[PDB]
Order: structure tokens, then sequence, then C-alpha cells
């Protein structure tokens, strides 16, 4: 879990790379320093707003899988091994069991969410601020302003 | 001597990674897209 | 208030559906994990600082003094 997580914040903190790779294209033997540290950056401040909020919404997830929780306890009771079971242990295993995809849609629902808030802002500041400034700069300090409120609206400790 | 300068500049983004190239870039992110309503349908048929 | 000897007990009073919260009490000479149920308030008393740290790993998902 913590490998798949690695690497799913990695791409992601990637991706932003991949689209503007050919789409300036400038000095690569040189750039791809500066792409490979902000994309590290950006994927360590990624990875710390995760933790954050999954370990926030959890709490709310807990309550979000009580009607699967009883649709699994349905099924775990409505036998005849139910009838001699442990008559706890499928408790137990229902609960891990639910805690284990409710974690994975958590997490799942929380990157994309930072994903998709990603690429709001960036490309009305590219069209916009590149007025005044020189655009490489107005799209490093966009990608930098963008990682740094994906970092703070995990814990929002103003 | 006579030459018609003016200051017209256009952007032409990357044709494969206007139209095309906005195309491209918002089509690039497919699991964005799709992961999530695929959750969202997998709770809605666990609890419909 | 009740108090509980055994740390499998106090992980089944924590998860319970009336338990409101868990408060943590760092003494000199030994920590205490107090549960706040419907009826009474459980304190578990340990006196191992690792084993005081395990046990605050594993708790419910769902404050220190």
């Amino acid at each position: 879990s913590s490998a798949l997580f690695f690497g799913n914040a990695f791409i992601v903190s990637a991706i932003p790379i991949w689209l503007y790779w050919r789409i300036w294209h400038m000095d690569l033997i040189q750039s791809a320093v500066l792409y490979s540290v902000m994309t590290l950056v950006s994927t360590y401040l990624v990875a710390f707003a995760y933790k954050n909020v999954k370990f926030v919404l959890k709490h709310k997830v807990a309550q979000k899988r009580e009607d699967a929780v009883s649709k699994e306890v349905t099924r775990k009771l409505s036998e005849a091994d139910n009838r001699k079971m442990s008559r706890k242990e499928k408790d137990e295993r229902i609960l891990w069991k639910k805690n284990e995809v409710a974690d994975y849609e958590a997490t799942t629902f929380s990157i994309f969410y930072n994903n998709t808030l990603f690429l709001v802002l960036v490309i009305v500041a590219s069209f916009f601020i590149l007025k005044n400034f020189n655009p490489t700069v107005n799209y490093i300090l966009s990608i930098s302003a963008s990682s740094g409120l994906i970092a703070l609206l995990s814990t929002g400790s103003k | 001597i006579g030459f018609t300068s003016a200051p017209g500049q256009g952007g032409i983004l990357a044709q494969r990674e206007h139209f095309l190239d906005w195309a491209a870039f918002g089509v690039m992110t497919l699991p964005s897209i799709g992961v999530p309503l695929l959750l969202w349908y997998s709770s809605k048929r666990k609890y419909d | 208030p009740r108090k509980i000897e055994e740390i499998k007990d106090f992980l089944l009073t924590a998860r319970r559906k009336d338990a409101k919260s868990v408060k943590i009490k760092k003494n000199k000479d030994n920590v205490k994990f107090k549960v706040r149920c419907s009826r009474y308030l459980y304190t578990l008393v340990i006196t191992d600082k690792e084993k005081a740290e395990k046990l605050k790993q594993s708790l419910p998902p769902g404050k220190e003094l």
C-alpha cells in the first residue's frame, strides 16, 4: 500500500510535467533537473496532503459505510454456518474488509479531487499573468502555488 | 520603402502529446474522469 | 467510574457505540486512558511507555491532557 501510494503521488505530480513536456520544449537537457525537483517536492507535499485529508475524512467515512456494513451483515449471518459460528469474528472480518474498501475509495477520491483542483487555476494563470512576467517564471510560480494550496487545503490550520 | 508591420502574435500549442491542442490536453487525464465515477456507481449498485 | 484491568476489555469499551471520547493522561509513574461512555468513565492504567504507545496506535478511528 505504501509503494502504490508513493507511485500514485509521483505520477499525479508528474503528469503536469507530461503535459508540459512537448507543449514548449525549452532546453530539456537543462530543464530536466528542474522538472524532476519540482515533481519530487510536489509529490512530497501532495502525499502529506493526502495523509491529512484521509485522516480527517475517515471520521465521516466510518458512518458512510454503515449501510454496506449492514448489507454484508445480512450475507454473513444468513447461513447455517452463522448458526454455530464465532458470532463475533464475523463482525471483525466484515469491519476489516469494509475499512479496507473505505480507505481505498477515500484515497482515490482525495487523489482525484486534488488532481482536478490542480488544473483549474494553472490555465488561467498562464493565460493572464504572462502579460507582465516571463512565461517560464509564470508557469513555475503557478505550479508552486497549486502545490502549496493542495498542501494547505488538507490541514487548513489558518 | 514600404513594409506593413503589425503586432500580431498567435499561440499554437503541441498538436500531439488551438482546438486540437486544447482537446488533447483535456483528454490526457483518463483516470480522473472515470475512476471516481466508477466508485460512485459501485456504491450506488451496492446500495440500490 | 470503572477501572479496567485488561487491554482487550479497554479496546472493547472504546469501540462501544455510546463511547464519546478517550483522554490520555501522562503521569510521572504511569499513563491513564479514560473512555467517556454513557454511564461510566472507564480508566485503564499502563506502567509501560512502549505498551502505552502501542495501545495509542491501535484505537478506533472515530485528546491528550
